[PDB]
Formats: C-alpha cells, sequence, structure tokens
C-alpha cells in the first residue's frame, strides 16, 4: 500500500554533538 | 576545550542518543533524522547499527525536545523502499511506544509526526494488525473524534493530522477480515469518518486525500458488512450501521458525480458494490434506490474512465445492482452502451447477469 506519511528534512546544532 | 562544527560519524551520533545530556540526545535524534533524509542508505545503516530500539526508547522520554526529536527521526526511517526497517520498528515494540506518546502528545506538530509516522508503517502488511491492535482506540479517541468537529449529541480542524489518521487507517484495513470487523465496531469510528466526508464536500473540495482516505476505509469497511456486522439477522442508527444508511450511500453517488479523482471515484464504486452485493434488507433497498435514473447513469459513466481500476469498479458495482433488478429496463438500458485480462473478465461476468 501506500506510505503517505513521507519524510521531511530536519534542523540541528551541529555543535552540540559531543 | 571549546565547541565546534565536527560531524560525527554514524555510530557515534547513534551513541549519542544514549549520552547523559538531554541536548546532546535531542540533537543527536534531529541530526539522525536529517542524514536519513531521503538517504535508503544510512536509514538501512541506522538499522543494522542497532539505532531503532535506542529511538523508539527515546519515545518515552519526558522532554519534547527529545521524544519530539526521536519521533521525527523514527518517521524518517519508516519511510522508503527497505521494509525491513518498518519491521524494525514494529519489532522493538515502536508502535506501542508511538500510541503511548500519542496519548499525551498536546500539540499538532507532534501528533503530525506520530500520525504520519503510523501511516508510513500501516503500508506494510506485517504491522497493520499491529496498528489495529495497539492504536486504534486511540487514533479514534484522541485523533478521528475530537477533530472531526463530529459530536455523538449534536467544526473541522486539523485537517493533516486527520489525513495522516484516515491513511493510517485505510491501509490497515485493506485485507484483513477481523481488521475490518474491530475498526467498523468501534464506537464513534463511522461516525466521525462520515462527518468529516460532508464537512469535506460542504466546502465543495470532493478530491483532497482527507476525502480520499476515509473514502477508501470506508470503502473497506463496507466490504462483507451484510455478513460480518454483529446478528446479521437481518433507535437513531449509531456506528457501523452507518455504513448501509441512506446518507452515505447518496454521499458516494454525489462523488461519482463530482470527483475528478481516480482512487475517490474507485472507492466510491466499490462502496456501493460492496453495500449491493450482499442478499439482505438492506442490500434490498440500496440497490433498488440506486437503480433510480441519476445514479444509474453516475455509475455507468465511469465505465468511460481512462483508468482501469475505476472501470473495473463500476462494472462490479453494476453487475451487483443487476442480481434483483425489478425493471431490467433503466438499467439494461444505462449499462451495456458502455459495458488487462481481470478487468476483461469482470466486464463479461457483468454482461452475462445483466441479461438473465
Amino acid at each position: 500500500d501506500e506510505e503517505g506519511g513521507g519524510e521531511e528534512d530536519q534542523d540541528f546544532d551541529l555543535s552540540q554533538l559531543h | 576545550p571549546p565547541p565546534n562544527w565536527r560531524q560525527p560519524e554514524l555510530p557515534e551520533v547513534i551513541a549519542m542518543l544514549g549520552f547523559r545530556l538531554d541536548a546532546v540526545k535531542s540533537n543527536a535524534a534531529a541530526y539522525l533524522q536529517h542524514l536519513c533524509y531521503r538517504n535508503d542508505k544510512v536509514k538501512t545503516d541506522v538499522r543494522k547499527l542497532k539505532g531503532i530500539p535506542v529511538l523508539v526508547g527515546l519515545l518515552d522520554h519526558p522532554k519534547k525536545e527529545v521524544h519530539l526529536g526521536a519521533c521525527g527521526a523514527l518517521k524518517n526511517i519508516s519511510f522508503g523502499r527497505d521494509q525491513d526497517n518498518k519491521i524494525a520498528i514494529k519489532n522493538c515494540d515502536g508502535v506501542p511506544a508511538l500510541v503511548r506518546l500519542l496519548r499525551k502528545a498536546r500539540d499538532m506538530d507532534l501528533t503530525e509526526v506520530i500520525t504520519g509516522t503510523l501511516w508510513n508503517l500501516s503500508s506494510h502488511d506485517s504491522i497493520k494488525m499491529e496498528i489495529v491492535d495497539h492504536a486504534l482506540h486511540a487514533l479514534t479517541d484522541e485523533v478521528i473524534i475530537p477533530h472531526s468537529g463530529w459530536e455523538r449529541e449534536p467544526h473541522i480542524e486539523w485537517e493533516s493530522v486527520l489525513t495522516n489518521t484516515a491513511g493510517c487507517l485505510r491501509n490497515v484495513s485493506s485485507e484483513r477480515s477481523e481488521a475490518r470487523r474491530k475498526l467498523r465496531e468501534c464506537d464513534g469510528l463511522v461516525d466521525a469518518l462520515i462527518f468529516i466526508v460532508q464537512a469535506e464536500i460542504g466546502q465543495k473540495d470532493s478530491d483532497s486525500k482527507l476525502v480520499e482516505n476515509c473514502v477508501c476505509l470506508l470503502r473497506n469497511l463496507s466490504y462483507q458488512v451484510h455478513r460480518e456486522i454483529p446478528q446479521a439477522e437481518r433507535s437513531p442508527a449509531r456506528g457501523y450501521e452507518l455504513l448501509f444508511q441512506p446518507e452515505v450511500v447518496r454521499i458516494y453517488i454525489s462523488l461519482l458525480k463530482e470527483s475528478k479523482t481516480p482512487a475517490i471515484l474507485e472507492a466510491s464504486a466499490g462502496a456501493i458494490q460492496n453495500l449491493c452485493a450482499g442478499r439482505w434488507t438492506y442490500g434490498r433497498y440500496i440497490r433498488s434506490a440506486l437503480r433510480q435514473e441519476k445514479a444509474l447513469s453516475a455509475i455507468a459513466d465511469l465505465l468511460t474512465n481512462e483508468h482501469e481500476r475505476v472501470v473495473k469498479a463500476a462494472s462490479g458495482a453494476l453487475r451487483n445492482l443487476a442480481v434483483d433488478a425489478r425493471n431490467k429496463e433503466l438499467i439494461g438500458k444505462h449499462a451495456i452502451p458502455n459495458l488487462s485480462e481481470d478487468t476483461v473478465i469482470s466486464i463479461l461476468n457483468t454482461i452475462n447477469e445483466v441479461i438473465a
């Protein structure tokens, strides 16, 4: 059937990864 | 050691979903979503790296930045060609988690993401019965009813969330018997669905995805209704009995006259066929009401539809009307002129049953 949810891009703060 | 814009490897990002700081967890999830977006390789990777159970776990995190974050990642991971990513979400109890979050969602955005994810998951047969078992009551009570604008005791809103949700339910009812039984017997669900569709048609919209989903859903629930409905031995009609009242039937017919969307046209025909199929009182009544001029032509007319699946729906419908037709004239008149391989057999079986 149909995956009507789809996908979206997203925003993030790279400088907090760690 | 001051902060910077280092980009971590996927394994690390996944590792950070478990870090102590909530800001790290949430930003990791966010990023994870971004990495997956439009990227089948990364999504499949997240699975092989065992990230899915970790994300599913964060759906329970108290802070919204974290749960909303995880959920958006899962949304992307649930969409695409790799059907095993969907299985993976299911297999670590994604669905009960999603439902648990839904119960406590307060805002549209989270609800948006949850229902879309569910919609994505519902496209996969191995997951339909799961959603039916764990999400039906919450989708119904938390989403459809409140936002439909319907009330057992007499406005529509959140169209997007509704569409996602009607889509999910359309999906899980596409084939299974006791999925149809469960859904249709779910207090309020059918009531609200119909209410939604009137609302849309009252806005001169007979094509919106939301209308489409509700109707395909209604179509499925109408399948074999004369048979599967409690006490199929045949005051205000409530619930699944609304599936076969004049009210909805007229909606299908108006959609056939008004809708330009193949999906809707096909499902409206399919609905009618379903209702007419039964040898039962309401079949007798619906069928008779339908063998009138304006309706017969609306149905027959889509035998000239560009789209095969809608051509086939009309045929099935018409063939069902002919079974106890009591004016071979009217029906014969409107069908015959207009009347793949399976399609051919149908149009043929239909011509035959028309002329007995």
